[PDB]
Order: C-alpha cells, then structure tokens, then sequence
C-alpha cells in the first residue's frame, strides 16, 4: 500500500 | 511561490505534496496530519 501518514514523511 | 519553484496547482490551506517509496505521490493532510493517494485541489488519484 504505503501512503507515509503524517509521521515519516516529514524529512 | 511564484516564479520561485511551485510549477503546479497549489495545496489547499492544509495541504502539501510528498513523494513515498511506494512509486507515487501523495497529499499530505495539515488540517488533520494526515496524508492520501488523492488530491483534494480536485480529487483525483495523484
């Protein structure tokens, strides 16, 4: 699936 | 952000724009910290 949530995509 | 990179339709007041790992792009969510596969500017899958 993936989709980051609002936690990982935040580099 | 005219001129200055941004060559694309605007997020929303609580939105962004990432790349993942998965091979697309989603649409981060401020108004909730979230994040989706589809676009809220109109509402199709990125």
């Amino acid at each position: 699936t993936g989709l980051p949530s609002y936690d990982e995509a935040l580099h | 952000g005219p001129l200055g990179s941004g060559e694309e339709e605007p997020l929303p007041p609580r939105w962004s724009m990432q790349v993942a790992p998965n091979g697309r792009t989603f649409f981060i969510d401020h108004a909730s910290r979230r994040t989706t596969w589809i676009d809220p500017r109109n509402g199709r899958a990125s």
